[PDB]
């Protein structure tokens, strides 16, 4: 863990970057490799030490703060909390806190909590609502977020499910309806390694609908960077345990703890819809000649594009079609996935998994 | 010509390996010729040794029922994969069919990849793909995504195990590219290829910015812009002499070593073996502590001639590359004067 | 119960839960009572601890459409897969339906067995599998053949290493 509390110039900031935690104080504390004055005297460009390298910019920006403390107490108290769900090195077990015995089944220990996840997806299919309200239903209170101020599209932390630790990796309705970018992708890439090395489970919610379009995410190199994320989960040996709130699309379905990605649970809501694309686009390439005789012959298209958008919607967009196919491991209710995941990581508890032999991968920098 | 005969059989065989050739007819590949581009098939005979490539699944075909599917089923369902030898050395290979189907992945034409994929693991050869064609399938379903974790799984696998190339000189549109990212070097066709997640289309209806197949994926723009492409061919064949240098450098296998050249058995001392070509190195640095040099001019003296640079066209501010010096292969990583004075940058 | 609705996709999953636990209605699981035998599900709810069981692939169904098959498409294609425990300790285990195509292995059927097997060799713990049903099922061809030797392959694999 790098704990950042004041200002870092030189190399005294590539230690931090190597390391796999890194803490800042917000105002207090700075990091960058060369200062304003040269930079200015070079470049001509004029700016403070805190716009340069302060934990608004390291959070926001460069995405290289784990954490912004408001004040230095609350930098260790975060350090303290992060090391109560890490072990102390990767050949020994997170620690575990007493786990609940319940009586079972699962449909007999819903509490009225479990329920409210009954009727949170909205009944419009494009309407947001935001993965936390899942995230704090699901662990066993108190979410230690990891990197909050960055990508918010994408969420990522420890938290615990029957006294286990976890590392959350969910997908943000509230923000880009969930879709995937660099910046998340790198987020979460790093973070499930992390969770990797140090045994900790990886439980991830589903609710991508692809991958934000833009100039800007090609020519920065988010096929090179989405990468990550795919390599990152399929290398991954602890316990995976996905399921699937809502949407589930294209490329996006597979990077998001797919089952053939290497998940060993998946699990998914009534509300959930995998498929290749949205129904909306799907139409125009499916019904492709039906849909060229609308503008010849019978033409009415906007109204037959409707009904086809809709007839498509009601019999392949659903995840019963992954489910016949094994690709879920069950279709279940938004209320019994607490339990779910709580038998599930027992019984991945010891989980055998070898990787091939190699001094080490290449995955896309 | 019974068919009932085993003579009859036999004749059925060669009537199928014969349709084969050619899944669409033949006036599909009359239009691949007459773009001036090659087939999957004579892609894989132009860059594997003659008459080495041993097909498989030649005559697999699509199962799916979906949308009038189980109308059209070519044979191969769109790829051509094997394996066959590069300068003597196994390789296993395949390249997709952007005649069928506008080269976009089935079932079928998944477990054909994955089967390869498998294949070149188990025998710790290196792997080639070939890739051109539009995003998965939509007619089959999510099928095509499962096929597809299955074909990147196997790459992360493989990832610094077996060598893994890819060839993009067709468009390769939809989580397709993802494959090739995984792999260790992407090769391209500067403008004959392109690489994008998202099509200029959806982009336009969704942000407004205005851009072509090109600006938005070509081999130029992922070879300064994105820093995807390792090497930008001028042409098909040229994509293919660049591969096969590319592996002359490298071992089957990590658990290999990488291949070794007769080296010569000098005399010493090094000081009467310098060669004019190496005193030339003891005036190249200026006098002048900031005066910029070529720092190929450094490189090109100190192996046997003929160095194989990685991203020439992106950040030339650093030079990476293959070379042999005393019939040793070695990497190459010099900083280059000439751009940023040296410096170091993200990139 | 609107389909389009949230609260309607609950309801509808509800609806197809309860339909796979007969997969070919009610009289045939009253005909296997009156036979004196138990249900392929009963049994697996016999063996393992109470209220224990997690079924697998439940919704399942074959995507065969081979002689007139694709008529009949049982939820679950004849077997009950799944984990659970037995005397406090977790366990793997898959029963066949008799009552589905005879017991017969499908496509789907297998896929369905190789994923438990799988499971028990992952997490190291037993697999216990309750036969009870005919060959494999001639419509769908050689598939079931594929998938049988799927089957006997990871059960060599996983011999001496899960008590089998």
């Amino acid at each position: 863990i790098s704990l950042i509390m004041g200002a870092a110039a030189g190399g005294h900031v590539y230690s931090p970057a190597l390391t796999d935690f890194v803490i800042m104080v917000d105002q207090t504390s700075q990091m960058f490799i060369t200062g304003p004055d040269v930079i200015k005297t070079v470049t001509g460009e004029e700016v403070t030490m805190e716009e340069l390298g302060g934990a608004h910019t390291h959070m926001a920006k460069s995405g290289t703060a784990h954490y912004a403390a408001s004040g230095e107490q609350d930098a260790f108290d975060y350090v303290r909390e992060l090391l109560s769900y890490l072990p102390p090195n990767n050949s020994t077990d997170a620690p575990r806190y007493q786990a609940a015995a319940p009586t079972g089944p699962i449909e007999e220990n819903l509490t009225d909590e479990d329920l409210e996840l009954d009727t949170l997806i909205p009944d419009s299919p494009n309407q947001p609502y935001d993965m936390h309200e899942v995230i704090t239903r699901l662990l066993d209170d108190e979410f230690l977020e990891i990197q909050a101020g960055y990508a918010q599209n994408i969420v990522v932390g420890f938290g615990r499910i029957d006294g286990r630790p976890v590392g959350i990796v969910a997908n943000q309705p509230t923000h880009f309806a969930g879709c995937l970018d660099i910046n998340a992708s790198e987020k979460a890439a790093r973070f499930v390694r992390t969770c990797d090395c140090f045994n900790i489970p990886i439980v991830m919610l589903v609710d991508v609908p692809g991958f934000l379009p833009g100039t800007d995410q090609e020519y920065n190199g988010i096929i090179r960077r989405g990468a990550k994320l795919l390599y990152a989960y399929g290398e991954a040996t602890v316990p995976k345990i996905t399921v699937i709130t809502r949407k589930a699309y294209g490329g996006a379905y597979c990077v998001m703890g797919s089952k053939d990605m290497g998940c060993d649970v998946n699990l998914a809501w009534p509300t959930a819809q995998i498929a290749v694309m949205g129904a909306s686009g799907a139409v125009g390439f499916v019904y492709r000649q039906q849909l060229a005789e609308a503008a010849a012959n019978g033409e009415d298209i906007d109204k037959l594009r409707l009904r086809l958008q809709q007839e498509y919607e009601d019999t392949l967009v659903n995840p019963y079609v992954a489910a016949e196919r094994g690709y879920v491991d069950a279709v279940i209710p938004p209320s019994h996935t607490r339990g779910y995941i709580g038998t599930a990581l027992r019984l991945l508890e010891r989980k055998i998994a070898q990787l091939p032999p190699k001094k080490h991968g290449n995955v896309p920098l | 010509i019974d068919i009932h005969t085993t003579a009859g059989k036999l004749a059925e065989l060669h009537k199928r390996r014969e349709e084969s050739l050619h899944p669409v007819g033949e006036d599909a590949v009359e239009k691949v010729h007459a773009k001036g581009k090659l087939t999957a098939r004579e892609r894989i005979y132009a860059l594997l040794d003659e008459d080495s490539f041993v097909e498989l699944d030649a005559l697999a075909k699509h199962r799916s029922t979906n949308f009038n599917l189980g109308e059209k089923r070519p044979l191969g369902d769109g790829v051509v994969t094997g394996y066959g030898t590069i300068d003597g050395r196994d390789v296993c290979i395949f390249s997709q069919d952007a005649t069928v189907f506008g080269g976009s992945l089935g079932e079928v034409y998944g477990e054909k990849i994955v089967k390869v994929q498998e294949l070149a693991i188990k025998t710790g050869r290196p792997l080639i793909g070939i890739n051109d064609g539009a995003g998965a399938r939509i007619q089959e379903g999510v099928v095509s995504l499962g096929l597809y974790s299955r074909i990147f799984r196997n790459n992360i696998l493989a990832s610094g195990v077996i060598p893994q190339i890819s060839l993009i000189m067709g468009a390769a549109a939809g989580g397709h590219v993802y494959s090739p990212a995984l792999t260790d070097f992407v090769i391209m066709v500067d403008q004959t290829s392109q690489m994008f997640i998202t099509g200029p289309d959806v982009i336009k209806t969704v942000t407004g910015e205005e851009v072509t197949m090109e600006e938005l994926g070509g081999a130029h723009t992922h070879m300064a812009k994105s820093g995807t492409a390792h090497y930008a061919a001028s042409g098909e064949q040229d994509a293919f002499d660049y591969v096969r240098e590319l592996l002359s450098y490298l071992p089957p296998n990590n658990s290999t070593d990488a291949p070794r050249y007769q080296a010569a058995a000098p005399t010493g001392p090094i000081e009467e073996n310098l060669t004019d070509e190496d005193l030339e190195l003891d005036t190249l640095i200026p006098d002048s502590p900031n005066q910029p040099y070529d720092m190929h001019e450094v490189i090109t003296r100190l192996l046997d001639d003929e160095f194989l640079e990685i991203q020439a066209g992106y950040a030339q501010n650093i030079v990476v590359g293959f070379g042999r010096i005393d019939g040793r292969p070695v990497g190459i990583v010099a900083n280059q004067p000439t751009h940023f004075a040296g410096c170091l940058d993200i990139n």
